[PDB]
């Protein structure tokens, strides 16, 4: 009988896995890893944060990382977060990691995982997954209808610290808890099942029907 | 006038203490009605976009840089007792359309050509209204601020709604705060000998409007 | 003992944290502070200050002729002298502006900024300007007679020196393409040049610009207007 | 200084655990809330 | 709206990187690593205190050391800070490392990283990056233009502590912090690039133009 | 004497309870005046200096280990009115000349010399103002405490400093507190017969004096 | 238990730090101090 449960803030609680990133060291090309922020990543979580319009909320993120074999050994990591707006990490050795205004956290590879606030970035007053209209202002004489550059949340990129390269091979877990949440102006919750990442697109054809049939309308079970 | 649809419990209001066109912009603009018949699908009107090439608030929209304002929506439909249907008159804010046809790729995803994302003064029609063309369930459709009108009982829905947007401001032109769905739920039906198409009537009021930015 | 546990985010670094760092020299006590005049609070205090902007900056007048632009008896009246768009934070005449320079190490900025005028010529010569400001979204003023439609300052050299023109808002939005449509500020001729005998026939016009009190910056980052990288040695 | 023993759960990351991770902006502020209509707080209201 | 991210103290907060230091064990020669403080290293925090001339703080220093390979190793080290006038370590096995008045950190490699605060240690009353005169008062009969000592912060020493040399390899970053900023009669901010690393030196030929030229004067991008 | 610039705001004073002069030091002194033409690239005088070896003042600093004072500067320039120009005139502290003819190394950088540095009370004469030969940039220079003198307009600049330092008392030999830099920013014009070069007279005033450590 | 979180400069041994080590004889009491002439505090008292 609590209503604790439903509320709007308990319902997107419970930090869940938001995205996998994936490292190797070859030293040169590639001895980093990037990854954007989104939360459109998986379905669970798209899911539901399309079921409103405007949401406004803080994020958490804790960084759980191991070996491809699996056994920790104490190398350490660096986690640098370039706000939106920064560039990013072009190369391991590239002089975006020493900028000091992206904020980074040194965590050896044999501690508890890493963990972060992120405040809310927009200059707008809250979030918006759906955006009606072109970003452009200048008559846009008429594929850019919908995405508004107001919802980047920033990056994450991800590097060993060495002077050296180590061969070892990393992968990290990123798991995002959702604070603070405000949310406005509910939606309808999603029928029909995703096919582009980041657009409503839906499949026209083989429109599935949102309830499942039986045998015949005046027979109950 | 039996039930207005006040959406979301709140009253348009100015900017919480940016100009304000005094009464000047405050008069009816009644659009060209839709023609419903046995086979019609549904209708759909770009708020901030059908009044923007047409009337003297069509001529502050397009040489102002900033927007606000409410609207209050009056449907009418005129149609004897011996027709019969419904209606679903519903107010749905950031009402995106979405590329059907699956193609899901990078590239090739066929997104909706502008005609179709904004119709104009005409509206647009729905290809097929069970998923609103947004692939939400229209059966849910009843959440956002509606109204049924229904031919057996009152044939007039009004709904007054407020502007809503993360921020105070924005261009008239681009961004369309809300769009207005009209879908035949329960078909058409009339016996030989009625008149076959009934007619279906918009009058918008842009009450409580304020522009800013002109351009000379 | 107090019974604790242990919590991610133990054992981390996190650059932009705050703690108390054990002091090395616990016994130690600085020389007392003296009142140095001129102190600096809040980076706005140091934006509101009016500097040159280069209006001219194009491969002719290399220097300090730079920063001036010309006014003559040859052009006739009903024409553009010079024009600039209003951004502090993108290339061209608000670099050398210290709101120019001081808007590369935020993101986010927005609120009024003041141009001002200031007119070089003889104390015998006379003549007409229209100083002009078409908001954002709006295109470069074709002709005098549009750029007066807007809000523009009809601007006498007898009797003003100098005069200035606040553009009421400016600020960034995002989410090359995109190329942050502003607003642009036109100098025109409303009247030609006009000069007594034995009098140069050529002056200049300085202008300099500098933000108002309700100018705000935020999300700071470092800059790309130096690309030098630790010079050392 | 101050005596302490670690318990059992040290070290652990439970998803659902609550404290307060250290912010990575500090002295960032975050533009201020306006007035937006129809705010939800529980999904009760929306099940009605 | 928030003032608070413009004030002079944030703007220097943000710990960053201001050197780099490196160490081999040969056990005798050099077994050790020195490193001037000075924050005139690098060129981002160098330009933003040029943008002043008297300022007044403290330092907070984290060493994050690391090996080549990168993996660590429970080897202990010690960081000596010798403060201005004292003579600094000239070997490893010197008697320099013994002098109770330099402060030290020993912590071990395997360990977060060390911190400390180093005071305002100047006999002024507040530092000066710019100097118009001569050091000296003995009438200079007339390159010792501008330096003045009353700048120096210190040192930092760094060895393996140990009673044989090991043959492992290490390399210091070294981030500094700086706290309760004060800062009086600003400049402006530099425009040329820089040239030697403790004197305003430019290039007088090369001169590069404040603003990006265009097209024409009346033409308006 | 219709504007004062003030400099930073606050007014010079004695030592924060180190001798005083009494008001023996409180009189003008006029450098001999710079003579503006068309092609004149700007001057400045290291303060601290340009009095240390003229005057009843002069014989005091040369015979005193330590100083401290504030100043009064007057700047005129007289011309006609068929005449134009403008010129910048501003106080900027610790103002330091650079090595220009960039050769970067630890040995043959080329540091300025004692006559360049410190020029006496003829001043000297900058090279590239367009730096301010600091490698800063002179657009940027209104931070200063500045005046703008415009032939067109006054022709009068007056400009009063604080003692401004780390420390209360220092040299007055070696250290060179302020300089007071003058830069054509617009160039003279005039027509032909008018008189060529236009004199700049600058006047200072070493108000509130203080004087220790003499050497017999 | 007290949820807590460690930040750098644990583990370290600071020359110059201060904090109280634990008394390796905790029940023993030092013969009490008498009056003994000439006390010096400062060093200053010694360079007059």
């Amino acid at each position: 009988n609590g209503v604790l449960e439903t509320t709007i803030n308990h319902f997107f609680s419970r930090s869940g896995l938001v995205g996998v990133v994936n490292l190797t060291d070859g030293g040169d090309t590639t001895g980093y890893a990037t990854w954007d922020i989104d939360i459109m990543g998986f379905v669970q979580l798209r899911r539901k944060c399309e079921m409103f319009t405007y949401m406004r909320f803080n994020a958490e993120f804790t960084f759980v990382t191991t070996t491809k074999s699996g056994e920790a050994r104490p190398y350490m990591l660096q986690y640098m977060y370039v706000p939106p707006g920064a560039p990013k990490p072009t190369g391991r050795d590239a002089f975006q990691w020493q900028t000091a205004t992206n904020p980074s956290v040194f965590v050896k590879l044999t501690d508890p995982p890493a963990q972060v606030s992120v405040p809310f970035m927009s200059p707008a007053s809250a979030y918006q997954w759906f955006y009606d209209g072109y970003p452009t202002f200048g008559q846009h004489p008429e594929t850019t209808y919908g995405l508004c550059p107001n919802n980047m949340m920033g990056t994450f990129a991800v590097r060993v610290v060495s002077r050296e390269a180590s061969q070892l091979k990393l992968q990290t877990r990123v798991y995002m808890k959702l604070k603070h949440v405000r949310a406005w102006v509910p939606r309808p919750i999603r029928s029909q099942p995703y096919l582009l990442k980041n657009f409503p697109n839906y499949d026209s054809s083989k429109i599935t029907n949102s309830a499942r049939d039986r045998s015949s309308i005046k027979q109950a079970n | 006038a039996a039930n207005i649809v006040l959406a979301y419990g709140e009253w348009p209001e100015y900017c919480p203490d940016p100009t304000r066109p005094d009464v000047s912009v405050n008069r009816f603009y009644t659009l060209d009605s839709k023609m419903w018949q046995e086979n019609s699908t549904g209708w759909y009107w770009k708020f901030p976009d059908v009044l923007n090439k047409t009337g003297v608030f069509g001529q502050n929209a397009q040489f102002h840089y900033l927007y606000r304002s409410g609207f209050c929506l009056h449907v009418q439909c005129n149609a004897s007792k011996f027709h019969q249907g419904a209606l679903l008159v519903a107010v749905i804010p950031e009402f995106v359309i979405a590329g059907r046809g699956s193609n899901t790729k990078p590239n090739e995803a066929p997104h909706p050509g502008f005609t179709t994302t904004f119709p104009g003064t005409t509206g647009a029609t729905f290809h097929d209204p069970y998923v609103l063309d947004s692939g939400v369930p229209l059966s849910q459709a009843l959440i956002y601020p509606h109204q049924w009108v229904n031919l057996r009982t009152n044939n007039c829905a009004t709904v007054i709604v407020p502007y809503i947007n993360a921020v105070p401001f924005d261009s008239a032109i681009n961004h369309s705060n809300f769009g207005l769905v009209v879908v035949p739920v329960s078909p058409l039906k009339y016996s030989s000998g009625a008149t076959t198409a009934i007619p279906i009537t918009i009058t918008i009021a842009p009450l409580n409007s304020e522009f800013g930015g002109l351009r000379q | 003992g107090i019974p604790a546990e242990l919590r991610p985010g133990t054992n981390q670094f996190l650059t932009t944290d705050d703690d108390t760092a054990a002091p090395i020299l616990p016994g130690f006590t600085p020389t007392p502070t003296i009142h140095i005049p001129g102190e600096v609070h809040s980076l706005l205090e140091l934006c509101r200050v009016e500097t040159i902007l280069e209006v001219n900056n194009t491969t002719e007048a290399t220097g300090l002729t730079r920063l001036l632009i010309p006014v003559s008896s040859q052009n006739k009246a009903d024409e553009l002298c010079a024009a600039f768009m209003v951004d502090p934070g993108r290339i061209g005449p608000w670099q050398s502006t210290l709101v120019g320079q001081i808007c590369r190490y935020y993101t986010q900025w927005s609120g009024s900024l003041k141009v001002t005028f200031m007119f070089t010529g003889s104390f015998m010569a006379t003549g007409k300007m229209l100083v002009a400001y078409s908001p954002p979204g709006s295109a470069q003023p074709a002709n005098r007679e549009t750029a007066m439609l807007g809000t523009h300052v009809i601007w006498d050299f007898g009797l003003q020196s100098s005069v200035s023109l606040v553009i009421p808002w400016i600020s960034n939005t995002h989410f090359n393409y995109d190329y942050y449509t502003a607003g642009v500020v036109t100098l025109w001729y409303q009247t030609n040049y006009v000069v007594p005998p034995e009098t140069p026939g050529e002056a200049y016009i300085i202008a300099m610009g500098a933000a108002q009190d309700n100018f705000t910056l935020k999300i700071c980052k470092d800059t790309d207007e130096v690309t030098q990288q630790a010079v050392l040695q």
